C-alpha cells in the first residue's frame, strides 16, 4: 500500500507545551530562504 | 553626487538585498497570551515579533518591548496579545507599517523615521509573506559596509557639532536617587528608549533603558527601588562634540550599541546621537 | 523538530480519518493516489485560496508517517492555519 532542501515547504512541528502550539516550515523566496515558526495557541 | 553619495547607494539598493540567504522568523498569533509570547521571544532569542490575526487573516503590527512597557504602565500576563492591543485600539490607531522586498532601502529608512518605529516587515505583496524584519540597525550595517569601502564624502570628516547632529534639548534622563517606577512614566511619557543616568553633578554614571525595567519586573520581586540597586540586578558609551561623524558612526557600529550620549569634559550630558540620527543625517539628509 | 504527524493505525483507516477530518473542515479535497491528496482551503476572510498536498508514508513494519505539503494574507501562515486544523481533529 503506502510507499515508504527536500524538506522544502514540508510542515514540522515543535511538540506542543501549555497549549501552544509551535509549527514551521521553510520556503523559498527567488534566492532566500525563509523558516517560518508560528506560535499559536491550540 | 558625493555629498549625496549615501542617498544614491540607498534609493539604488532594495530591502531585499539585505535579507540573509537562509533566516529564521518566528510569528505569534494574537490570541497567545502575553505571557507565553515574553517566553517565546526569549527562547528564541529575539526581541520583537510580527503579529498574525486568525480572524483578519492579516498582519497587524508588531510586539515589542515598548508594548509590554505599556503594559505595565497600567492578569497582564493571562490576557492575549489582542486583548491588550484592544484596550489600546492599536490596530486603528497605529495600524501595521510595512514594506515591499522590492521597495528601496531609501524607502525603508525614511518609513522607520517618519512613523517613528525601529522594526520593519518585510511583506511579499504575491503571497502576503513576511519575509524579514527591518531595524535600522541592519540597515546602518549594510550602510556601513559600503561607506568603509568607498571613498567618503567632506561631511563625513566634519565634527558633529559642525554637523548639528543628534538631539540636545529636552534632554530625558534620571538621577541615581529616581525609583525605577518613576523612570516606567517617562519612558512612556517621551517615547525614548533608555535614559542616561546621572548624579547629584548631573554627570553621566549609567544608562537604563526599557528593557531593564522589564528585566526587573519579570523577576517579581518592586519598582519603588532607586536606579542603581536595580542596576545592581544586571548581567557607559558617549561621544564628544568635537570628534569626527566618522568616528561616531565606526564608534556606534563596532559596539553594535544603539546610542551614544553627548557630553562636557566632566562628562555633565550635553546631547545624544541615536542610530536614528545618524541614518537621517547620511540618508534622508 | 517533526516532520508531519506519525500513527499506528492502518493505512486506510489513517486516509478514511482524513477524508473525515477535511469533511468536518469542510475543505474541499481530491484524490491523485490511494494514500496522497491535494486540499483546497478557499478563504473565508480574504476570499483568496490556498492549496496544500498530503502524501502518507510508512516508516516501519508498524508506524506511518502523515506529510503535509504547501503549494505555490498570508500563504505560509494560512499553510500552517490549515495543517493545524486537520491535527487537531486528527488529535482526537
Ligand atoms: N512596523 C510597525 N507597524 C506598526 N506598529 C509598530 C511597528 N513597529 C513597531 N510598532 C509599534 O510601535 C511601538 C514602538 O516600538 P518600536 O519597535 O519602535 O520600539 P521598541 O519598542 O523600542 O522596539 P525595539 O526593541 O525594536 O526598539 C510598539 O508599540 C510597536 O507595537
Ligand atoms: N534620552 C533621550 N532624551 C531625549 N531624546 C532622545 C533620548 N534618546 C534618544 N533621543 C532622540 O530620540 C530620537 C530617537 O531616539 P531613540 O534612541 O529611541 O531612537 P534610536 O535609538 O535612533 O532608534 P534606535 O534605538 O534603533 O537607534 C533620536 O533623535 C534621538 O536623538
Amino acid at each position: 500500500a503506502p510507499p515508504i532542501h527536500v524538506m522544502l515547504n514540508h510542515l514540522y512541528a515543535l511538540s506542543i507545551k501549555d497549549g501552544v502550539m509551535v509549527l514551521s516550515a521553510t520556503h523559498r523566496y527567488k534566492k532566500k530562504y525563509v523558516t517560518t515558526l508560528l506560535y499559536k495557541p491550540i | 553626487s558625493n555629498s549625496s553619495v549615501y542617498t544614491t547607494f540607498m534609493k539604488s539598493h532594495r530591502c531585499y538585498d539585505l535579507i540573509p540567504t537562509s533566516s529564521k522568523l518566528v510569528v505569534f498569533d494574537t490570541s497567545l497570551q502575553v505571557k507565553k509570547a515574553f517566553f517565546a521571544l526569549v527562547t528564541n532569542g529575539v526581541r520583537a515579533a510580527p503579529l498574525w490575526d486568525s480572524k483578519k487573516q492579516s498582519f497587524v503590527g508588531m510586539l515589542t518591548i515598548t508594548d509590554f512597557i505599556n503594559i505595565l504602565h497600567r492578569e497582564l500576563e493571562e490576557h492575549k496579545i489582542e486583548t491588550w492591543r484592544e484596550v489600546y485600539l492599536q490596530d486603528s490607531f497605529k495600524p501595521l507599517v510595512c514594506i515591499s522586498p522590492n521597495a528601496s532601502l531609501f524607502d525603508a529608512v525614511s518609513s522607520l523615521i517618519r512613523n517613528k518605529i525601529h522594526r520593519l516587515p518585510v511583506i511579499d505583496p504575491e503571497s502576503g509573506n513576511t519575509l524579514y524584519i527591518l531595524t535600522h540597525k541592519r540597515i546602518l550595517k549594510f550602510l556601513k559596509l559600503f561607506i568603509t569601502e568607498f571613498p567618503k564624502p567632506e561631511f563625513m570628516s566634519k565634527s558633529l557639532e559642525e554637523l548639528q547632529i543628534g538631539t540636545y534639548a529636552n534632554i530625558a534622563m534620571v538621577r541615581t536617587t529616581t525609583p525605577v517606577y518613576v523612570a516606567l512614566g517617562i519612558f512612556v511619557q517621551h517615547r525614548v528608549s533608555a535614559l542616561p543616568v546621572v548624579d547629584e553633578k548631573g554627570r553621566v554614571v549609567d544608562i537604563y533603558s526599557k528593557f531593564d525595567v522589564i528585566n526587573l519586573a519579570a523577576e517579581k520581586t518592586n519598582l519603588d527601588v532607586s536606579v542603581t540597586k536595580a542596576l545592581q540586578h544586571r548581567s557607559v558609551l558617549k561621544c564628544y562634540l568635537h570628534e569626527t561623524l566618522e568616528a561616531i558612526i565606526n564608534r556606534l557600529v563596532e559596539a553594535e550599541v544603539h546610542r551614544l550620549v553627548v557630553v562636557d569634559e566632566h562628562d555633565v550630558v550635553k546631547g545624544i546621537v541615536s542610530l536614528s540620527d545618524i541614518l537621517q543625517a547620511l540618508v534622508l539628509t | 523538530w517533526h516532520l508531519g504527524i506519525r500513527s499506528q493505525s492502518r493505512p486506510n483507516d489513517i486516509m478514511a480519518e482524513v477524508c473525515r477530518a477535511i469533511k468536518q473542515l469542510d475543505y474541499e479535497w481530491k484524490v491523485v493516489n490511494p494514500y496522497y491528496l491535494r486540499v483546497r482551503r478557499k478563504n473565508p476572510v480574504t476570499s483568496t485560496f490556498s492549496k496544500m498536498s498530503l502524501q502518507l508514508y510508512q516508516v516501519d513494519s508498524r508506524t506511518y508517517l502523515l506529510d503535509f505539503r504547501s503549494i505555490d494574507g498570508s500563504h505560509t501562515i494560512e499553510f500552517f492555519e490549515m495543517c493545524a486544523n486537520l491535527i487537531k481533529i486528527l488529535a482526537q
